[PDB]
């Protein structure tokens, strides 16, 4: 059971004088020969993808910062200095910019893999909490970063996603001014964002430290509602070399596609308007902040008192909870409820591979995510308003009511024993 | 005493910690160079009354647009009913009703109001810049960030934006100038 | 058909004669109003694009406007190390440094320069000081051409730029019919250069990396198939 | 023996559900209730001082970077923007600048405490190695940082301490150009230095992580040549609350003095010439890089073929080893030999409190350090040249020959037993 | 004796009348050649130093040179938000923004302005275009005054600045003998302000922190003496 | 085979890693905007021959100083013996002996050398700027960074600096100009 196999430091004198600093003991006993089940599909790779992508972003950023100058008058020029003069330039920038896209794409699949195979269910709450914390940090990071080029979309995205904090009453304008460094956006905001943007990744790495510490102490989830049967465990092959090699193969494929993009379709995920300098006096059409924030942008700009299911007219009972504040609360709740999940699913069961109704609702949820992604880009004119309202309502409904009802009446399936599934 | 001494040491440590932390949260506030936040003299100077005039100030645009009769009549024909914000955000006067007579502007040092209207070109939803030049579904301004329709006099309509376009404190400089601040 | 360029694909390293033609046009036509500050003059020798003769570059540089200095205010000789000039206002337009990316890009410029036909049969009078373009979409439209809800019934709109070229505005030294269409294509390619000079290096890196990573991935697949063999043989 | 007292997680349900993430187990069992001897004097505090100073510097820097603009044309102006407009300004800058001084002062006492009480002797080699690595990183950091204000001393200090790398043959100019971003100093160097300067502190923290991991696995030295007698250990009180409170008291005193300096004598340790903008065309008199690099500056500019003990005329046997290269090697060796110490002292003994000859030689070494500090500021004219040569020679002599001879014939003392020294 | 200032110590928050006098002196004498770019004009209302009336500040600002713009090249009215002007070359000197720190500082300025006496009895002819100072140390010296190995036998050296003031150059509105010495002291204090405006806040913070930390340290000493009591009582 | 396949996978991984690392070490090299490194026309234009003339170029100063007879005679009276660097660093000619006849400069397009000398104002020790205007113990230049005494013609003396002050490639522009590059 949970064989650590510390190696007893019996190799030789080198492995015996290393009794001063244990380090190799840690690596070997724990982070390399960690028994993992055999039943792992191709959905348990994306964590390696995320770690590599994080390293990539940190490196490329440390390189760019050697040529980026945070200032309204010299940011655009420095970015062009990069893409033209520097030796590698375009590569670093395109790899930095697009890799953010892959990062978020990979976390999406990392998260939805989790919702299916009960990875939030006990005893794996801490991992979930830490993951939501990370998600928040990395969203804030990417936001701070999209601003640095001082293009045109930078300015206005910052403007609105800071007016949010100002929507709330009493302490809105104060926070807004304390965050922007002033009444509106200017170089001060740029300096804050650069610093902050150059600091959070390390916090993320530490949090990834705790993320990895947790699911090593707590066994990796597995396609089944079963554990490694610790009591000797013919199942649960080790990590190295088997799963290391599997993950590296998938990672090679992913990097292949990523570099093909970088080299042929690099400006595809971007907004052309970010290639024109900023004008605080003129706003372009369809700001469309980005593609990894459209869901929450839509959940925000949906509630506007423009439907018979408009709960804003009812929330107006209290004269303080206006629309804006309502949408902001709705977004914060869209995330808080995803974090609260493990204490809402009242099921003494596990992976939805044995819960059909859950399968249907979950695929509807994935569809809802895609729809929200597609709607945040389209105007607030009919019919898109009804669509956004329906989708947000279903998100909240799933995460609040649907899981309890299932946990109550959702066991028409024969659960599998013997995690050694030699089929 | 055990309790008193221990708890007092802890309290003093906490107080010192807070006194050290506060400035790390104070430096991010507006600095003195941002404290200035003063006025601007924009000269109307025959810009062909009726289209628009925009000028930068305080980091935000200040819209100075003449009036087109059709725009005017549409304005003056708006009863307070069915008007989201009837407060006439203009700070050059009290909270008087959001009426075009009060909402257009001072009268050149003369006596007339249905000819000029200078407001803050900042959407009250989240601070975007609406597009002018007769746009939207009300012959006024349209915000492209979320779709808020403004009217001729700038009062909010058809969107999430709660209130109309504010009007800063401004007076005239004897028939060719504007004082913003 | 769509008049695809050379670089439109996995290959097409910027046929350079096209770019020299675009340069002959840009400096003699577009430069009167437009500028390219984000473009050094020393790039007209760097590989990939117009590999002109450096001496001609220094001559053409000294023959341009006067960029004064950064340390001692004094009108210099506009050395190549400096950037192309900037036309800012009073009847002038934006900077074309990266206009090929702020819009499939070059096709916009081609189909824009192409198209300034007379005013249609909805507003033949047109406008004073503004001219009509088939493809610009961010211009004003008269009320006579708008529909019942503000949308325009015209394909394009009214742009503040006049027609840049006539039937035979300039001569090509290489020998080629210098009609409007060829000039438009050439200048579009030149602007795409000014925006993406490191395109060919991009493509070559992409090829090399695709190859090396396919190799690595194949080898890893073999290693995986091997290691996982004694556990996937009876089923 | 080595009582960890994991606490068995018997507190309550909170301390039992924490069996998902061990964290509190780590803290309690190891990093708080770590048995430390009773015989500790006031020299075992400076590590807490260093940790706090590092945190202070990191914080103040993260704040400054919100207003500093890396560029030749806007650095000085941004520094003045800080010292005038910003709310706290002068405080952050003076605390950042001077705290570096305290940092190095504290590491000096941390290191010399070590040389006395045989803390480099076995079984504490890894700590020593890690500490020298750190010292290097933090020297490089402070150097990169003194440049950012783009004053006058910045430029020339950078110039010379980069010409060093160019002294060596074959690969000198290449490295010089690859480090400066060009033939000479300009904005590119500034960007590199800012980035680098804003990144190494985290590496230092990690290295401090390993630094703390090591001497927790290996017992804290103790004033004597004795261990905690693991086999139950009435000696070795715990860390919390006793030594925590002692260290915090000393730290309060140190911060008191430090803030008195900051508020009354802040520009004392600085160079006034760093308040005039840079002129690449004019060099001031007595550049005098700083005060924590004068020892090595002197060891460098001492060997010049100007003494009968001039080994440069002899090293000229090989036509490649000229003077400059010789001084550079001498400096690198001045540090490498300090790192090699634990394998040079051939003594089966410990703290020099029982080795008199070692006491005398060690106090001579401290005097040599002070002298080198005082000499790097004075010209290379007679007599200072002889002084610098003597001092460098003694440094090398100590660390190479003196310790072996002692380890041979240096045991006229009765060693103390019973680390419980109830005298 | 040494004519210590007010701020020379643990107290001395910049007696402001002295600074107003120094300002009368600086704008009417030193400003002809020197500048203080690193100094905003609005600081003449901020506390700590000359708490002048804002309106007078705006007037004095508009009455200065023309600082053109940063966005649209056009000679503006020079609003207070801008910085003091800059005199750069052609018989002009450095910037006095932080000259009180690039040298005990203000005493240098006092004992420098003080001292321009005639040429000594080693080189009475002197030099054409250069004038003599008894305290500047970074100036040239004639060979007649140097020793056998290049060192100068004079106290100071020859500075390119002429004598700035005579016996009664300007009047003080408050009523005070405006001799050279008082003006020198006043202008020295003004420059020290221009360099260290946040001095008094520095001192007050230092006091507060010394107090709080002494308190904390005393309490920790008591706690230590207590905890370590049962182990240090028999000896 | 076990050995071949495993080792080959490792080799390919290593190769890819290195191909990815190299640019992270290449970007820090001089960029194309630093590649330029071209020439400068400084006009002597009667600057009162005998004191000095300094101009910025390539990021370093280029010293153009006329000659003072006493400085000259001290120069021409220096035998190659007791001269640290006798190579005449000047790159406008071969490694000819560091003699004042070759070491002063071209002759205005005429025939004379003991009147002008333009060298690179960069100490060969570590790149500091020596102080001019007759300084040091040899009537020339003195480096304040470590104490290196230069002579009249710029040849190193009395210090760690190994070689004299180099002389860039320069020719005259017909009696009032200098071409640096
Ligand atoms: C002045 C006589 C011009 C010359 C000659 C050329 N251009 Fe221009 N251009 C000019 C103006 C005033 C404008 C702004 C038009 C507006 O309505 O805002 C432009 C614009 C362009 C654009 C941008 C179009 C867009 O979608 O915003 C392009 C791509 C452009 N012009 C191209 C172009 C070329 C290739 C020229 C030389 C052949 C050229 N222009 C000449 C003014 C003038
Ligand atoms: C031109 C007529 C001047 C006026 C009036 C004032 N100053 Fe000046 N100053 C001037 C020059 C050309 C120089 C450079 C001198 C040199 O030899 O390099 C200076 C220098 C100073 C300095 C710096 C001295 C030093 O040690 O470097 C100071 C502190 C100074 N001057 C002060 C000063 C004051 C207070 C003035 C008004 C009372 C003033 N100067 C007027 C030119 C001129
Ligand atoms: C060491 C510095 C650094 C780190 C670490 C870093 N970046 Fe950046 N980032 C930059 C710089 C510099 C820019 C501006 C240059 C650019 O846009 O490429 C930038 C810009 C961006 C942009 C906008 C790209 C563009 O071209 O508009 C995004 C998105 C972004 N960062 C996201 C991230 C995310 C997400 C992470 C990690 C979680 C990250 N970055 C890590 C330095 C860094
Ligand atoms: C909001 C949720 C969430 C986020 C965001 C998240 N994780 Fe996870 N992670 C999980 C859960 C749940 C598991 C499953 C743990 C288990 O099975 O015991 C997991 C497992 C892992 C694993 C091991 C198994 C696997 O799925 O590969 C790795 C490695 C990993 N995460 C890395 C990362 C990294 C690196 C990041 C970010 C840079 C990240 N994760 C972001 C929740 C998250
Ligand atoms: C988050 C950024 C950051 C960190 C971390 C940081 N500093 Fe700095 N440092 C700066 C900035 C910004 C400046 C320039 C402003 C200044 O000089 O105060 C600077 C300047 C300096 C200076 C010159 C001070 C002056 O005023 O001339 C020194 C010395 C220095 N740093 C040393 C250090 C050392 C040693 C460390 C930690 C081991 C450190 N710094 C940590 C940001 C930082
Ligand atoms: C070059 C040597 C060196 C450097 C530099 C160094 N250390 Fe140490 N450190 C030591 C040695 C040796 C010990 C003694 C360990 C023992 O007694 O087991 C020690 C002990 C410590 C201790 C515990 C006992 C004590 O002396 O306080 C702490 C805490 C500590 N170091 C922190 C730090 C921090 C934080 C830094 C830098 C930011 C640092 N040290 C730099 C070598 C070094
Ligand atoms: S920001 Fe103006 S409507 Fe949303
Ligand atoms: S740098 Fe010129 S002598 Fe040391």
């Amino acid at each position: 059971s949970g064989i650590p196999h510390d190696h007893y430091e019996p190799k030789t004198g080198i492995e015996k004088w290393l009794h001063d600093r244990l380090p190799i003991v840690g690596l070997v006993y724990d982070t390399i020969m960690i028994p993992t089940p055999k039943n792992l599909n191709w959905w348990w790779i994306w964590g390696i993808v995320l770690a590599f992508t994080l390293v990539l972003q940190i490196v490329t950023g440390i390189v760019l910062a050697m040529h980026y100058t945070p200032h309204v008058d010299l940011a655009f020029a420095s970015v062009e200095h990069i893409m033209r003069d520097v030796n590698g330039g375009w590569a670093m920038r395109y790899i930095h910019a697009n890799g953010a896209s892959l990062f978020f794409l990979a976390v999406y699949i990392h998260i939805f893999r989790g919702l299916y195979y009960g990875s939030y269910k006990a005893p794996r709450e801490i991992t979930w909490i830490v993951g939501m914390v990370i998600y928040l940090l990395m969203m804030g990071t990417a936001f701070m970063g999209y601003v640095l080029p001082w293009g045109q979309m930078s300015f206005w995205g910052a403007t609105v996603i800071t007016g949010l904090f100002g929507a709330i009453p009493g302490i809105g304008p104060s926070i807004q001014a304390w965050l922007l460094g002033g009444p509106a956006v200017d170089n001060a905001t740029l300096n804050r964002f650069f610093s902050l943007h150059y600091l959070l990744p390390f916090v993320i790495a530490a949090l990834v430290a705790i993320h990895i510490w947790a699911f090593h102490t707590t066994g990796n989830n597995n396609p089944t509602g079963v554990e490694v049967r610790r009591t000797a465990e013919k199942d649960t092959l080790p990590f190295w070399p088997y799963f290391v090699i599997k993950d590296l193969f998938a990672l090679a494929l992913v990097l292949l596609g990523f570099f093909a993009v970088v080299a042929y379709m690099p400006n595809y995920l971007g907004h052309p308007d970010n290639y024109v300098q900023a004008n605080p006096l003129s706003t372009p059409a369809h700001i469309v902040p980005e593609w990894y924030f459209l869901p929450f942008y839509a959940i925000l700009r949906a509630f506007a008192a423009d439907v018979w299911v408009v709960i804003l007219v009812d929330g107006l009972t209290f004269g303080i909870v206006d629309a804006k504040f309502f949408g902001v609360i709705a977004m914060f709740g869209a995330i808080a409820v995803m974090a609260l999940a493990p204490w809402l699913d009242t099921s003494k069961v596990r992976s939805g591979a044995y819960r059909p109704k859950f399968r249907m609702w979950f695929w509807f949820l994935v569809l809802d995510f895609v729809v929200l992604t597609w709607v945040g880009a389209m105007p607030t004119e009919y019919p898109y308003d009804w669509i956004s309202l329906i989708a947000s309502t279903y998100w909240f409904a799933y995460f609040l009511v649907i899981l309890p009802l299932l946990g109550a009446t959702e066991k028409p399936e024969p659960i599998p024993a013997s995690i050694e599934e030699d089929f | 005493r055990r309790d008193f001494l221990y708890h007092a040491t802890a309290a003093t440590g906490v107080v010192v910690t807070g006194a050290a932390v506060w400035p790390l949260i104070n430096q991010m506030n507006a600095s003195a160079d941002v404290k200035a936040m003063a006025s601007i003299f924009v000269d109307v100077s025959a810009v062909e009354v009726g289209t628009q005039l925009t000028v930068k100030w305080r980091g935000k645009p200040v819209f100075i647009r003449r009036r087109d009769e059709k725009d005017i009549e549409l304005a003056r024909s708006v009863p307070l009913g069915a008007l989201r914000d009837t407060s006439a955000e203009n700070a050059n006067k009290p909270g008087a009703e959001a009426t075009d007579e009060n909402r257009t502007l001072p009268a050149f040092d003369g006596t007339n109001t249905g000819e000029w209207l200078v407001m803050l070109g900042v959407c009250t939803h989240l601070g975007c810049v609406p597009m002018g030049d007769k746009s939207g579904d009300f012959g006024g301004w349209f915000c492209p960030c979320h779709g808020s329709h403004y009217d001729s006099a700038g009062r909010i309509r058809k969107g999430p934006a709660p209130r109309n376009l504010d009007i800063p404190v401004a007076a005239f400089v004897d028939e060719t100038t504007i004082k913003l601040g | 058909p769509d008049h695809a360029f050379s670089f439109e694909g996995i290959f097409g390293k910027y046929d350079q004669a096209q770019l020299r033609r675009g340069f002959q046009v840009y400096n003699e036509v577009c430069s009167a109003c437009h500028g390219m500050k984000f473009v050094p003059i020393r790039t007209l020798a760097d590989d990939g694009g117009p590999q002109l003769d450096p001496t001609f570059v220094r001559e053409y540089a000294a023959g341009l406007d006067t960029i004064i200095d950064k340390d001692s205010g004094e009108e210099r000789d506009r050395k190549e190390t400096d950037m192309f000039p900037t036309r800012v206002g009073d009847g002038m337009g934006p900077d074309l440094s990266v206009m090929a990316k702020a819009r499939g890009g070059p096709e916009y410029i081609y189909n824009y320069v192409i198209g300034f036909e007379e005013n249609p049969e909805c507003a033949p009078e047109g406008i004073d000081g503004y001219y009509y373009n088939k493809t610009f979409q961010i211009g004003g439209v008269p009320d006579t051409c708008k529909d019942a809800a503000g949308v325009k019934i015209t394909h394009g709109s009214w742009a503040r730029m006049p027609p840049p070229l006539v039937d035979d505005q300039v001569t090509y030294e290489d020998g080629t019919p210098a009609t409007v269409d060829q000039m438009a294509q050439d200048v579009s390619a030149f602007l795409m250069w000014a925006a993406e000079p490191k395109l060919v290096a991009r493509k070559q890196m992409g090829l090399v990396a695709m190859v090396m990573l396919g190799l690595l991935s194949v080898m890893l697949y073999l290693t995986n198939k091997r290691l996982w063999a004694p556990y996937k043989g009876h089923k």
